[PDB]
């Protein structure tokens, strides 16, 4: 009889550390994102195209930190909240990640337009930020459907409950297409953006003779390596999740538990945008610290 | 119990039969969201585990000779 | 016998999986329980002609 069910293997340690690393981060994006949001709404003079697309990143990730709190308490006994939060609760927290990966795309786009072509007349078309944060909150909201629409408790027998979907039988083939969305226009799209952008904007940065050339150049790769960082551990280990899957990779009941356990510890790892946001785009910038010290009084 | 953020199928290879005297309770699943193929499970009286094979002719007969 | 009061009809679209537990020293008499999709647990009777066309349909899918 070699065949045997490949039993699950969960360890105490892990779960409850977690709760502490999510309450930790909490606080923090909490407290930080209210301080970008209090100092740029506190004075309405000077309110740059930049500061429109740092207010909506503080509201995008303050709304994804406002969630941490019941997913923390979920990975501890499972989803016991009901089916109803299984949805909206996914709802908004796919919802403000799309918005805060593509805001940092619109981010740097608009850089590239300021610095690149700086000279010519192209860069006017950075005054429709009020607008392109309208689109890019109305598209994310588009990409968060199938999460409303495919979601419940799936109570199980080995494993607690979890809010995981059921889109009918093949399910487990359908939801591979679904993780197209996260890793094509969450990872891969943004990326590229990013960095075409970040690209040539250090090509005219390092020909040009200013005096602060040097720190916004470490500025631009601390925004970068950042990025990559926070998402890359987790796409590769979801792409790998999806190669086993499909028998691509060959599929064991070892390998079947380390991916469990780097799912959970790079989710962690994405999480902390929330956290970093504030200091790596706001609080590097000479308006906002001046600022921070004369709204204080 | 344990935590999982990602469902997966609890059987990985599939015996063609087993002799069922040996067998104490079979658990029969469906598909569903966690799984695309049914999985029938045997709880062997010496508390090991077993897969059956469910499109197996053998396997369905074992079922039906418990339930008499 | 955690099965006491087999019930008569389930819907069969609701069931999500049936396990069948043979007797032994905890139980005298042949148990069969059936997980419904929201977590309940309820009882089938073995001998129902019903419950056999459930065990058979889930299997030759």
């Amino acid at each position: 009889l070699d065949a045997a069910p490949c039993e699950p293997e969960s360890l105490e340690i892990n779960k409850y550390f977690v709760v502490i690393i999510y309450a930790l981060v909490f606080l923090l994006s909490l407290l930080g994102n209210s301080l970008v949001m209090l100092v740029i709404l506190y004075s309405r003079v000077g309110r740059s195209v930049t500061d429109v697309y740092l207010l909506n990143l503080a509201l995008a990730d303050l709304l994804f930190a406002l969630t941490l709190p019941i997913w923390a308490a979920s990975k501890v006994n499972g989803w016991i909240f009901g089916t109803f939060l299984c949805k909206v609760v996914s709802l908004l927290k796919e919802v403000n990640f799309y918005s805060g990966i593509l805001l940092l795309a619109c981010i740097s786009v608009d850089r590239y337009l300021a610095i690149v072509h700086a000279t010519r007349t192209l860069t006017q078309k950075r005054y429709l930020v009020k607008f392109i944060c309208l689109s890019i909150w109305g598209l994310s909201l588009l990409l968060a459907l199938p999460v409303l629409l495919f979601r419940r408790t799936v109570y199980s027998s080995n494993v607690s409950p979890a809010c995981y979907e059921d889109m009918g039988n093949n399910t487990a083939n359908w939801r591979m297409l679904l993780r197209i969305l996260p890793q094509s226009f969450g990872f891969i799209v943004p990326l590229l953006i990013m960095l075409f952008c970040y690209g040539f904007t250090l090509r005219t940065l390092f020909k040009a003779h200013m005096g602060q050339k040097h720190r916004a150049m470490r500025v631009i790769f601390a925004v970068v390596l950042i990025f990559l960082l926070c998402w890359l551990p987790y796409n590769l280990v979801l792409l790998a999740d999806t190669l086993m899957r499909t028998q691509v990779i060959q599929e064991t009941c070892e390998r079947r538990n380390h991916i469990d356990r780097a799912l959970d510890a790079t989710e962690i790892l994405g999480i902390l945008h929330s956290c970093l946001n504030p200091l790596i785009y706001a609080f590097i910038g000479q308006k906002f610290r001046h600022g921070l010290l004369k709204i204080l009084a | 119990a344990s935590v999982a953020t990602e469902l997966r199928c609890q059987c990985l290879q599939t015996l063609q039969g087993i002799h069922p005297k040996n067998i104490q309770s079979v658990n029969v699943k469906s598909p569903g969201p966690h799984c695309a193929q049914t999985e029938v499970i045997a709880t062997l009286k010496n508390g090991r585990k077993a897969c059956l094979n469910p499109a197996s002719p053998i396997v369905k007969k074992i079922i039906e000779k418990m339930l008499n």
